[PDB]
């Protein structure tokens, strides 16, 4: 069962647009890092901001774990489908898919 | 049931900074960025705390990062640049409990503090804070503490801060994460308003290790109380299991006992909201007890009382706690009054006021720094 409690939107758009999308998750124990994925190849590079919050009184209990992924100038090799995926332990979790095209 | 109930109000667009039991961050941020970046941020700051961790960026513990910090009232940067680290402190005083802003920025060759728009720190430095990697660059922020053991910041320093903090902006970031989940989670939203003191609201105690060795104990305590019943300080010998002295509100009186028996009642109204200032003084042959410069009648004859202090005296030569605001499950016949406080308070003991951040227990209800006012 999925640990995404949201899943990213869609962008459609003019050549040079700027926007987001984002992801959100909630896990037990220690969070782990949020991969962006376009057409099922993690990016490297990316404008990311990923976000932390413990949410139990200790480092071992629950996290809230959210990532946003930013295109400055739209443009075609921008153009694909979009998905979170983290590494929970072994086990691999992607989540719905966003559509970013013009 | 209480017969004062205090505010229990809290602001939805706050951020609590001491919530987490030992300066562990209350948020935790990475940034990757695929062009230079310069570090800026931005936040609205409250607090009566005088010391701990506002926030860290860079990269990793032995790397290159910052730290901004309260010691004493006032803002201290530490840096660690290639291997060499620095400490500087400076600026005006912080921990008033008004609201004032607060940035950090990299500029050029330094690193701008800036106090309600005024720069109050500004050092040069040799060095970036977002470090490249791949034409990727990466910056690790965290809020409220450090991702590291503070024995190996610059400086040791302890990083719990009982603070708030509102209006953040981190790299002029739209990211509305962090409002979203404090709106959802009420734990980590402040007082909407703060008051001098810690707050008691009696589920616990917070204890210490003190000496009081000839021998004296002297307790000053200023009390808001919410309940008629609970004990403000005392001390707890664990070998004995016995409770060699207590300061307490009992049922309207405080009452100043060694073990069961009490020495000195002085009346207080307990009930009225306002704050009341209790003092207690005992050496060899000497034992007083004051609420707001009146003196309690002793309860003992003269003969009683050497008794009662050479007990206290033989008691003092053995490790004894101090304990604040209750006691720890001891026997109902131990101490007159073995219930919790409820309410506002501030210990001040031989002399030395004690900070509830340097306990070597505190429950973690108690908040260390702040008392939310009466409630009208
Ligand atoms: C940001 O902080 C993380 C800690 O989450 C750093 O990454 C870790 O680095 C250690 C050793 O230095 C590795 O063994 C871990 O595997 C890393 N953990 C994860 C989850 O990545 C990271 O280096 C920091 N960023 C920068 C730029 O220094
Ligand atoms: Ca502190
Ligand atoms: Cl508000």
């Amino acid at each position: 069962e999925s640990p995404f409690v949201s899943n990213p939107g869609n962008i459609t758009g003019a050549r040079g647009l700027t926007g987001t999308l984002r992801c959100q998750l909630q896990v037990q124990g220690e969070p782990p890092e949020v991969h962006w994925l376009r057409d099922g190849q993690i990016l490297e590079l990316v404008d990311s901001t990923q976000t932390q919050v413990p949410l139990g009184e200790d480092e071992q209990g629950d996290w809230i774990v959210a990532s946003q992924l930013r295109i400055t100038s739209l443009q075609l090799s921008d153009t694909g489908q979009y998905q979170c995926l983290v590494f929970l332990g072994h086990q691999t979790f992607v989540s719905q898919p966003g559509y970013v095209r013009l | 049931l209480p017969c004062v109930p205090f505010s229990v109000a809290k602001s939805v667009k706050s951020l609590y900074l001491g919530r987490m039991f030992s300066g562990t961050p209350v948020i935790r941020l990475r940034f990757k960025r695929l062009q230079p970046t310069r570090l800026v941020a931005e936040f609205d700051f409250r607090t009566f705390d005088p010391e701990g961790i506002l926030l860290f960026a860079g990269g990793h513990q032995d790397s290159t990062w910052i730290v901004l910090a309260l010691r004493a009232g006032r803002l201290e940067l530490q840096l660690r640049y290639n291997g060499v680290g620095r400490v500087t402190s400076s600026g005006p005083v912080i921990n008033h409990g008004m609201w004032q802003t607060i940035s950090v920025e990299e500029l050029a060759r330094n690193l701008v503090i800036k106090v309600n728009r005024d720069a109050v720190m500004k050092i040069a430095v040799a060095g970036d804070l977002f470090q490249p990697e791949r034409g990727l660059y990466h910056l690790n922020l965290t809020v409220g503490g450090i991702p590291f053991h503070e024995k190996d910041l610059v400086q040791p320093i302890n990083p719990r801060l009982d603070g708030c903090m509102r209006s953040w902006n981190w790299l002029n970031g739209e990211d509305t994460t962090i409002q979203e989940t404090v709106k959802v989670n009420t734990r980590m939203q402040c007082f909407s308003v703060t008051e001098r003191g810690s707050f008691y609201p009696g589920s616990g105690f917070a204890f210490y290790s003190l000496d009081y060795m000839t021998w004296e104990v002297e307790v000053v305590a200023h009390i808001r109380p919410a309940a008629d019943t609970g004990v403000l300080f005392a001390l707890w010998a664990p070998d004995l299991r016995a409770v060699p002295l207590s300061v307490a509100l009992v049922d309207q009186l405080v009452v100043l006992a060694v073990e069961h028996t009490a020495l000195a009642l002085m009346e207080i109204k307990v009930c009225d909201g306002q704050e009341h200032v209790v003092t207690v003084s005992l050496r060899d042959g000497e034992a007083t007890l004051e609420v707001d410069g009146t003196r309690g009648q002793s309860e003992v004859s003269a003969a009683q009382l050497q008794e009662r202090l050479a007990v206290l005296e033989r008691h003092l030569r053995s490790p004894v706690l101090t304990f604040a605001g209750g006691l720890p499950d001891v026997p109902v016949t131990s101490a007159p009054v073995t219930a919790f406080y409820r309410g506002c308070m501030t210990l001040e003991v031989n002399r030395r006021l004690l900070d509830l951040d340097e306990a070597a227990y505190k429950h973690s209800d108690i908040t260390a720094h702040s008392c939310p006012p009466v409630e009208p």
